[PDB]
């Protein structure tokens, strides 16, 4: 027969997509075309956030908006997955791919705030609506290598939202600079801790990482 | 009460745990090892400790050491050997691997067997009896043991490395 016991392990599983929304300040002040390093200061807004390696490990991503010098409604995101180990991990954040780009990418708003495009170093451009969705790449520092013996990487999508909206997507409305929206699918090693019964007859399995599975119904 | 013929071990060592650099001092040690102990019985009825020590292997991720001592306040006696299929090519020691899921890979000992691709991964515990005890054993007389770490690509009551809190111990 098949048992489930309590305190059974629910193996991690890592990020395969995050839904990241986020309003960038309009009336921060634009960037002349060669300025000095506080006034590219003055004009970018950091932001971090979790993910999660399949050790279930949290990597901190980090995310600097800076704007791009001259040109307007136009920022650059350079992304480091790890800071402090920026170098080992060596992010790459690409559209379509992450292998020969660089670990930037640049923005451009529509006049009205709403999310225009997305263009990274290698020339990959979004397409003219839709939902983008930006691959992020990185070495897992902690994982065996592979078959060849590359040391391993970890790739998930990062979905800004669906050009010419909110709400779930980036914008760059004017006062305010925050993050709005952060679901990502990941989560680390849980434990079953109790069973759960719905007004359906649907059970559910609770884990200690607040995962809730489900078996079946009555 | 009975000849325990094996031991059961399951749950989770911490990833995150740090290397022993050096030959680290005794600080260091206890601050890079997990151990469990546990109570085990042998033919006549005389109860043991099981201990055993798990600690990251320096220089390799992954990969850990685990050092067995039944009776670990008897130093060099009861000899205490580990080994798979062998077990006087052996020492005390056994180190196992881990796959990048955090599932069980691997086991090898001190001699090259390694565990087969797949199944039950079982590893043997071999010791010699003493407290006295009125009539003799003779010879230095041993006490089999098998101990199971669970089955190789899952977590179903087998042991894992995930980057999380250590939880592996015995049972039953």
């Amino acid at each position: 027969d098949l048992n489930i016991p309590i305190g059974q392990k629910l193996d991690a599983k890592a990020t395969t997509s995050v839904n990241y929304a986020a309003n960038l300040d309009k009336r921060l002040p634009e960037l002349p075309e060669g300025a000095n390093r506080a006034q590219i200061l003055e004009s970018t807004w950091s932001t971090e956030f979790k993910v999660y390696d399949s050790f279930g490990e949290a990597h901190e991503l980090q995310i600097d908006f800076a704007r791009v010098p001259g040109e307007v409604n136009a920022w650059r995101a350079t992304v480091n997955v790890d800071p402090t180990n920026a170098d080992a991990t060596a992010t790459r954040v690409g559209i379509g791919t992450t292998d020969g780009v660089q670990n930037s990418f640049i923005v451009r708003f529509d006049n009205n705030g709403h999310l225009a495009s997305v263009t990274d170093t290698a020339g990959n451009v979004t397409s003219p609506a839709g939902q983008v969705l930006v691959q992020i790449s990185y070495n897992v520092v902690g994982a065996n290598p592979d078959e060849a013996g590359a040391p391993t990487r970890h790739t998930f999508d990062v979905n800004l939202g669906e050009i010419g909206t909110s709400k779930n997507t980036i914008t760059q409305f004017s006062d305010k600079s925050t993050t709005k929206a952060y679901e990502q699918d990941g989560y680390t090693l849980g434990y079953l801790e109790n069973f759960r019964i719905d007004q359906s007859g649907i059970i559910t399995g609770v884990y200690s990482n607040g995962v809730r599975q489900e078996i079946g119904q009555i | 009460a009975k000849a325990t013929t094996s031991v059961n071990y399951a749950x989770n060592l911490d990833k995150r745990l740090p290397e022993l650099p050096e030959g680290a001092n005794r600080a260091q040690i206890l601050e890079s090892t997990w151990s469990t102990e546990f109570k085990v019985y042998d033919s006549f009825g005389e109860a043991h400790e099981l201990q055993i020590d798990f600690a990251r292997v320096p220089g390799e991720v992954n990969a850990w050491r685990a050092t067995v001592n039944v009776d670990p306040t008897n130093a060099d006696a009861t000899a205490t050997r580990v080994g798979i299929g062998t077990t006087d090519g052996v020492q005390n020691s056994f180190i196992v691997r881990f796959d990048n899921n955090g599932h069980l890979a691997s086991v090898t000992d001190t001699a090259g067997n390694v565990t087969s691709p797949a199944g039950q991964v079982l590893v043997q515990i071999s010791y010699n009896v003493v407290g006295a005890n009125p009539d003799e054993a003779g010879a230095p007389t041993r006490h089999t043991f098998d101990v199971n770490l669970g089955e190789i690509g899952t977590s179903k009551n087998t042991i894992t490395q995930f980057s999380d809190k250590s939880t592996t111990k015995a049972y039953e």
